[PDB]
C-alpha cells in the first residue's frame, strides 16, 4: 500500500498517447497499479492438498487456471480451477523418489520433464506413460537435482548431486556430462532472447556463467561469479539483462549483463536453509521488474520491518526496497515455492503439503 | 486463416529530427528531416526549401548526423535505427537519377540489455574518429571510424554512471573527449572521460567532476575558440571549461522547460533555443580576449525572439531563416529580424507544413455528399491543437485550430454538429482560482455552461498548492458541421478528466443524446476511485444535464449496445438500461479484468482491450441478461487498440508498434480449447495505434462485386500517418506474399537492411517473422521501379488472372493489380 513519488496516470496514458512521455514511465507506473492492486490479493482464494510434502511447482504456460505440481514422494498432480473435475493424480514409490525438478513441454502441454531421486530424468505423461527416460545414475545414493528446458535452440539440461551436468536434445544425442562443480547443483537455467549461454548454481558458493556451445574443455568456463554463502536458486528474467540469485543463509544478488563479475545490487532478505523444510527459489515476475519470495525468519537478522511473521515479501528489482507483503491465516504454512503465473493474473504458492492460489479479489455488484 | 492487407494512405508528417550540412555537393547547403521512417532532403534557399529528394528506410530514424571524414570532398550521413541498425551512407547523383549508395553498414544489437530510459542516444566526435551511442545502462559503444570498418564493427566500455541524462563529443580535444550528465542518489553531476581506442576503455577527462542543477538535462559541446560545454537545466544554465566556470539564471526560462538548442554560428557564438511552450530565444556568446590570441567566452545573455509551435528540433539555415521541426504542431520556416515589430517580437513565419500528429480520434461522415466519406480527426497536443478535416479529390485538408488539446469525437446526425472532448491548461492566478493562458475554443464558444452536480465532493479534503502549479481543465465542444465555429462549451467540475464520448439514442426513447465518462483526479491515487456517466441533451444551442450516474472508478469506454449502454469501468464492465424516467440502471455486470481500456462492438460480442492482457472476447447472452466468457487472448499484450475485422477475425495494436490478429480456434473439441484465441497474423508497423475506426475514404462502387479487398477500417498514429486495414482470401494472400518475396529481392534497401528484419514482429521478449499480413507499401513499391526489375519481379510466376487457368505473369498484369490495389485508399 504505502507506496512512493507517483501521479497521473491517465494523464500519462494519454501522453504516452500523443508521443510526449515514454512507455517505460507508463511502465513504472503499471508495476506500481500492480502492487497497488496486489494489495487487495489478501483473500486466499483457494488451498489444495494432497499426500506427500510438495518438492517443485509449474505453470501450463499457455493455460491461466492449469498447473503442474511434483512431490517429496514421486506424486504428481495437474490441477485446473473452477472446472471442479477431480484434479488428474500419478502416484510414485512414496519414500525417496523425490521429484526436484519440473517444467512444462512447450510442444505437448499433457506431457513434463522431470528430475528425480530415483536416478532417473524422465519425460512422461500425466496419463502414466513413461515417454522416454533421459538419463540415469546406474549406482544408488546419486541422483539427479536440476532440470530446464527450451524449444528455440531444442535443448535439454540437467543437474546432479555431485557437480555434473548433461546436455541433450530432444531425441536424445547426448554430448555432454563433463563436470563443472564439486558438488550439488541447486539450480540451471538457459537465456530466453539469447540461446546458448547457460546459468548454473550450486552449494560451492559459487554460480557460474556458460556458454554452452563454445566450452568443452572441463571448466574452461566464461564466467564465475563468487558468494559468501551457498545458492539455491539462479534464474534468468524473461528479458535476459538481469539475472537473480539467492542464497541459503540471507541474500538475493542481481547481476547485469555489463560485467557478469560485479553486482549492481544486493536484496537482503532473509530465507534461511534447512533440511525437511522445501529449499526456497526467488522468481521473478515475468513482465515487470519485481521479485517475489518467501520468507523464513531468523531471530538473529537486522529486520527493518518491525513486524516479523512468515509472510510473502515481494520487491522491485532495479531499487532494492519493497512494495508489498501478502499474508492470509489459515495458512500459517511457510510457502516455500511461490511463481506467478506466466499469464500474469495468478500466483501459486507451494507450502508443506498444501498448495496455494492467491488470485485477485472478486467484487460486488 | 485470417489474412489481411494493410496500406498507407498518408505518409506520417510529424518531425523526429532535422540537421543541416553539406551532404549533395560541398557547395550546397542542405536540409536533412526524418519522420519516423521517412527521410526528406532539401536545398536551403533565401526564401525557403527547393525539394530535391524522399526516401523511406526499412527502420525508424532514430538518430541523424552529417560528418566529412578527412580525404572526404563532401559529408557521409551515419543513421542509427531503433532495432539497432547502423549504417554509413553517400550521396550519389548522374544525371537526373539520385542514389543513396551503401558504403557501411551493421548491426550493433548486442545479445542481451535492456533499452535506457532516456533512449537512444548517438553522437559523432568532430574529428570523425569515432561513433558513440549510448542504448544500454553502464555501457557505451563505440563504433571507430575506420576506413575497414564496412560491417561498423564496435566494442563496448563499461559506464560506471548507470543513469545518464546527456552526452557529448568536445571538441578541441587531442584526443576524444566525451562529456556527459548523469544522475545518482547524490543528484545530477557532470563529467568527462577519453576515449581509449587501443585500450577500448576510458581514461581520465581532462577536467574534474562537478555537481549541477537538479534538473540539468541537456549537454551542449562548444567549439573552439571557446571549447567546453555549456549544460541547460530547467532553473539555470552553466559553462565549463576546465578553470573557467559561468553560470546563469534568467528568470524568464522559468515558465517553460527548454528542450531543444541548435547552434546558428560555426564558431558558437550564438544558438537558438526553443522550449515546451513554444518560446524562441537567442542565445549570445559574448567573447573575452587574451593576449595569447585565444578567445574565451566572457558572458552569457538570453534575449526573447518570439514564439513557434512547440519544437522538437530547430536548425538555423541561413540569412536568419531558421527551420523549425515540430512533432507536435505544424512544422515551420521562420523570418529572424533584427528589429522588433510592435509587440517586441523577432519572429515572423514565412512558411506552414500540415502536421496530422498526433491522431488521438477520428471518425468518418459524409459532410457533403452521400456515400463519399471525410475524416474528422482530433489532432494536436495543447496550443497547437486543433481538427483536421480530410477528404479525397490527392488529399485536401482543412485545418480548425483549437488551441487546445482534442481526446475523442463522434458526430450527431439529427444536431448537425460533432461533440468534441478537449482540454486546456490553466495555471494559478494572483489571487483566485485557476487562470488560462489564451483565448481557445472553450474560452470562445457562442455559449457557455458551469456544472451543478456536487456528487463530487465526498469528503474533500484541502491541499496545499505551491504556485503556479498547471492543471488540466477539460470541456466539451460542439462544432458546426459545415462552418466549425464553435457552437456550445461546457465546462466539466475542476479536477475532473473527462475520458470518452458518444452521441447515441438509448431505449424507446426518440431523443439523442451526448454521453461522457469522466474521473475525478488526484495526485496521489494509483487508480481511480470514482466517476461520472453524464448524459446531455442538444437542443437550442446548449447542453442540458438530462441524467448522471455516480459510479466508484473512471469510465474508460462506453458504446451504445440494441438501445443500451455498455460500459468499462476499472476492472468491471456494466450493462445500463435507459428508464422512461431518464436514469441508468444496470442489467448485469461482468469482474474478470485487470483494466479495460478499449471497447469495440459487433452484434452480441464485446472485444475488450486491456492495459496488459492483450484481448478478450465477451458475449452478451440476451436470454438470461448477463454475460459468458466466449475467449481470451492468452498472450499478454500492452494493449493501445482494438478492432473487430468481423464475427471471426480480431485485431490488436501493442506498445512495441506491432498489429496482431486473432480467431477463434476453429478445430477446438472442448470448451477449454474453444476458449483459447490463437495469434494467427503478426506485423510490424512502426507506429504506435491510438485508434481504429470503420469507414472509407475512396468513393464506394456500390456493388463493386469482385475486388480483392473486404472490408475496410482506417486507423490513426501519433506520428499523424493514416493506415488502411482490410481482409483478403487466401489465394490472393499467398499471390501477394509471393510477390512480397520476389520484390524483398529486388529492392535495394538502405543501410542493406532485410525487408524481412524490418517487418520482423520483435520485441524485448520476442523476436518472431510476420505473418497473416501483407505490407500494402511494398507492394506500391513495385510501380516505382524500372520495367526490366518489373519483369524480374513476375519471372517464373504463375498467374492466375481473373478466374480461370494458371498462367505466366506478364509486368502488365501486376501493375494492373497494384494499380486496382492502390485506388482503396
Amino acid at each position: 500500500q504505502i507506496l512512493p513519488p507517483c501521479r497521473s496516470i491517465v494523464r500519462t496514458l494519454h501522453q504516452h498517447k500523443l508521443g510526449r512521455a515514454s512507455w517505460p514511465s507508463v511502465q513504472q507506473g503499471l508495476q506500481q497499479s500492480f502492487l497497488h492492486t496486489l494489495d487487495s490479493y489478501r483473500i486466499l482464494q483457494k488451498a489444495a492438498p494432497f499426500d506427500r510434502r510438495a518438492t517443485s511447482l509449474a505453470w501450463h504456460p499457455t493455460h491461466p487456471s492449469t498447473v503442474a505440481v511434483g512431490s517429496k514422494g514421486g506424486d504428481i498432480m495437474l490441477w485446473n480451477f473452477g472446472i471442479k473435475d477431480k484434479p488428474t493424480f500419478i502416484k510414485g514409490i512414496g519414500a525417496g523418489g523425490s521429484i526436484t525438478g519440473l517444467k512444462f513441454n512447450p510442444l505437448n502441454t499433457n506431457q513434463f520433464y522431470a528430475s528425480s531421486m530415483e536416478g532417473t530424468t524422465r519425460l512422461q505423461d500425466f496419463k502414466g506413460n513413461i515417454l522416454r527416460v533421459f538419463a540415469s545414475s546406474d549406482t544408488i545414493n546419486i541422483w539427479f537435482c536440476s532440470l530446464d528446458v527450451s524449444a528455440s535452440s531444442r535443448m535439454v539440461v540437467t543437474g546432479d548431486n555431485v557437480g555434473n551436468v548433461i546436455l541433450l536434445n530432444m531425441d536424445g544425442k547426448e554430448l555432454w556430462n563433463l563436470r563443472m562443480h564439486k558438488k550439488k547443483v541447486t539450480h540451471v537455467a538457459l537465456n530466453p532472447c539469447c540461446d546458448w549461454f547457460l546459468a548454473t548454481a550450486s552449494v560451492d558458493q559459487t554460480v557460474k556463467i556458460w556458454d554452452l556451445r563454445q566450452v568443452r574443455g572441463k571448466a574452461s568456463f566464461l564466467y564465475s561469479l563468487p558468494h559468501r554463502h551457498p545458492v539455491n536458486a539462479a534464474c534468468f528474467s524473461p528479458d535476459g539483462a538481469r539475472l537473480l540469485t539467492t542464497d541459503q543463509k540471507s541474500e538475493i544478488r542481481v547481476y547485469s549483463a555489463s560485467q557478469w563479475d560485479c553486482p549492481l545490487g544486493l536484496i537482503p532478505h532473509p530465507h534461511r536453509h534447512f533440511q525437511h523444510l522445501t529449499p526456497i527459489k526467488a522468481a521473478w515476475h515475468p513482465r515487470y521488474n519485481l521479485i517475489v519470495v518467501g520468507r523464513y525468519p531468523d531471530p538473529n537478522f537486522k529486520s527493518c520491518t518491525p513486524y516479523e511473521l512468515r509472510t510473502i515479501d515481494v520487491f522491485d528489482g532495479n531499487s532494492g526496497k519493497m512494495m508489498c507483503q501478502l499474508y492470509d491465516p489459515e495458512s500459517s504454512g511457510i510457502s516455500s515455492l511461490n511463481e506467478f503465473n506466466p499469464m500474469g493474473d495468478t500466483l501459486a504458492s507451494a507450502m508443506g503439503y498444501h498448495i496455494l492460489i492467491w488470485s485477485q479479489e472478486e467484487a460486488r455488484t | 486463416m485470417s489474412y489481411n492487407y494493410v496500406v498507407t494512405a498518408q505518409k506520417p508528417t510529424a518531425v523526429n529530427g532535422c540537421v543541416t550540412g553539406h551532404f549533395t555537393s560541398a557547395e550546397d547547403l542542405n536540409l536533412l528531416i526524418a519522420k519516423n521512417t521517412r527521410l526528406e532532403i532539401y536545398v536551403v534557399t533565401a526564401e525557403g526549401l527547393r525539394p530535391v529528394k524522399e526516401v523511406g528506410m526499412y527502420g525508424k530514424i532514430a538518430v541523424m548526423e552529417l560528418f566529412r571524414p578527412k580525404g572526404e570532398s563532401k559529408d557521409l550521413l551515419f543513421i542509427l535505427t531503433a532495432k539497432y541498425n547502423a549504417c554509413i551512407l553517400e550521396y550519389k547523383q548522374s544525371g537526373e537519377s539520385i542514389d543513396i549508395i551503401t558504403r557501411a553498414h551493421g548491426n550493433v544489437q548486442d545479445r542481451i540489455g535492456r533499452p535506457s530510459e532516456t533512449g537512444i542516444i548517438g553522437i559523432i566526435d568532430p574529428e570523425c574518429r569515432m561513433i558513440g551511442l549510448r542504448l544500454y545502462d553502464g555501457l557505451f559503444k563505440v563504433i571507430p571510424l575506420d576506413r575497414d570498418n564496412k560491417e561498423l564493427k564496435a566494442f563496448n566500455i563499461r559506464l560506471e554512471e548507470l543513469h545518464v541524462i546527456d552526452v557529448k563529443f568536445l571538441y578541441g580535444c587531442q584526443a576524444p573527449t566525451i562529456c556527459f550528465v548523469y544522475q545518482d542518489p547524490q543528484g545530477r553531476h557532470v563529467k568527462t572521460y577519453e576515449v581509449s581506442l587501443r585500450e577500448k576503455e576510458f581514461n581520465k577527462g581532462p577536467w574534474k567532476q562537478e555537481n549541477v542543477e537538479a534538473e540539468a538535462s541537456m549537454v551542449i559541446a562548444v567549439p573552439e575558440p571557446f571549447g567546453g560545454a555549456i549544460i541547460i537545466g530547467q532553473e539555470s544554465i552553466t559553462y565549463h571549461n576546465g578553470d573557467k566556470y559561468l553560470a546563469i539564471a534568467p528568470p524568464i526560462i522559468k515558465q517553460s522547460t527548454i528542450v531543444c538548442h541548435n547552434r546558428v554560428d560555426p564558431n558558437g557564438s550564438r544558438y537558438l533555443l526553443g522550449d515546451m511552450e513554444g518560446r524562441l530565444f537567442m542565445l549570445l556568446l559574448e567573447k573575452e580576449e587574451q593576449m595569447d590570441g585565444t578567445v574565451t567566452l566572457k558572458d552569457l545573455r538570453v534575449e526573447l525572439l518570439g514564439e513557434t509551435s512547440i519544437a522538437e528540433c530547430l536548425t538555423y539555415l541561413d540569412n536568419g531563416v531558421v527551420f523549425v521541426g515540430s512533432r507536435l504542431g505544424d512544422s515551420q520556416l521562420v523570418k529572424l529580424n533584427v528589429d522588433s515589430n510592435e509587440q517586441g517580437s523577432y519572429v515572423v513565419a514565412m512558411e506552414t507544413f500540415t502536421n496530422l500528429g498526433p491522431i488521438v480520434d477520428m471518425c468518418v461522415v459524409d459532410l457533403e455528399r452521400q456515400g463519399q466519406g471525410q475524416l474528422v480527426t482530433c489532432s494536436g497536443a495543447f496550443k497547437e491543437g486543433s481538427l483536421r478535416i480530410i477528404r479525397n479529390g490527392k488529399l485536401h485538408i482543412r485545418t480548425v485550430p483549437l488551441y487546445e488539446s482534442p481526446r475523442k469525437i463522434c458526430y450527431q446526425e439529427v444536431s448537425q454538429c460533432f461533440g468534441v472532448l478537449s482540454s486546456r491548461i490553466e495555471v494559478q492566478d494572483t489571487s483566485g482560482g485557476t487562470t488560462a493562458l489564451r483565448p481557445s475554443a472553450s474560452t470562445q464558444a457562442l455559449s457557455s455552461s458551469v456544472s451543478s452536480s456536487k456528487l463530487f465532493s465526498s469528503s474533500t479534503a484541502p491541499h496545499e498548492t505551491s504556485f503556479g502549479e498547471e492543471v488540466e481543465v477539460h470541456n466539451l465542444l460542439i462544432i458546426d458541421q459545415h462552418t466549425f465555429e464553435v457552437l456550445h462549451a461546457h465546462q466539466f467540475l475542476q479536477n475532473e478528466y473527462a475520458l470518452s464520448l458518444v452521441s447515441c439514442k438509448l431505449g424507446k426513447d426518440p431523443n439523442t443524446y451526448f454521453i461522457v465518462g469522466t474521473a475525478m483526479v488526484y495526485p496521489e491515487e494509483a487508480e481511480p476511485k470514482q466517476g461520472r456517466i453524464v448524459v446531455f441533451q442538444y437542443s437550442d444551442g446548449k447542453l442540458q444535464t438530462v441524467a448522471e450516474k455516480e459510479v466508484k472508478g473512471a469510465v474508460y469506454s462506453m458504446v451504445e449496445f440494441n438501445g443500451k449502454l455498455l460500459a468499462s469501468i476499472n476492472s468491471t464492465v456494466r450493462l445500463y438500461e435507459w428508464t422512461t424516467e431518464k436514469e441508468l440502471r444496470t442489467e448485469c455486470n461482468h469482474y474478470n479484468n485487470i483494466m479495460a481500456l478499449y471497447l469495440k462492438t459487433k452484434g452480441d460480442f464485446i472485444l475488450v482491450g486491456d492495459l496488459m492482457r492483450s484481448v478478450l472476447l465477451l458475449a452478451y447472452k440476451p436470454m438470461e441478461g448477463n454475460f459468458e466468457e466466449i475467449a481470451r487472448d492468452f498472450n499478454p499484450n500492452w494493449m493501445s487498440a482494438v478492432e473487430i475485422l468481423d464475427d471471426d477475425n480480431f485485431l490488436g495494436a501493442e506498445n512495441a508498434f506491432n498489429l496482431f490478429v486473432c480467431q477463434k480456434d476453429s478445430a477446438a473439441t472442448t470448451d477449454e480449447e474453444r476458449q483459447h484465441l490463437q495469434e494467427v497474423g503478426l506485423f510490424h508497423l512502426g507506429e504506435f495505434v491510438n485508434v481504429f475506426c470503420h469507414g472509407s475514404l475512396v468513393m464506394q462502387n456500390l456493388g463493386e462485386t469482385s475486388t480483392p479487398t473486404q472490408g475496410s477500417v482506417l486507423f490513426g498514429t501519433v506520428n499523424g500517418m493514416i493506415g488502411l486495414v482490410t481482409s483478403l482470401s487466401e489465394s490472393w494472400y499467398n499471390l501477394l506474399l509471393d510477390m512480397q518475396n520476389r520484390l524483398n529481392k529486388v529492392i535495394k534497401s538502405v543501410g542493406k537492411i532485410e525487408h524481412s528484419f524490418w517487418r520482423s514482429f520483435h520485441t524485448e521478449r520476442k523476436t518472431e517473422p510476420a505473418t497473416g499480413f501483407i505490407d500494402g507499401d511494398l507492394i506500391e513499391s513495385f510501380l516505382d521501379i524500372s520495367r526490366p526489375k518489373m519483369q524480374e519481379v513476375v519471372a517464373n510466376l504463375q498467374y492466375d488472372d481473373g478466374s480461370g487457368m494458371k498462367r505466366e505473369a506478364t509486368a502488365d498484369d501486376l501493375i494492373k493489380v497494384v494499380e486496382e490495389l492502390t485506388r482503396i485508399h
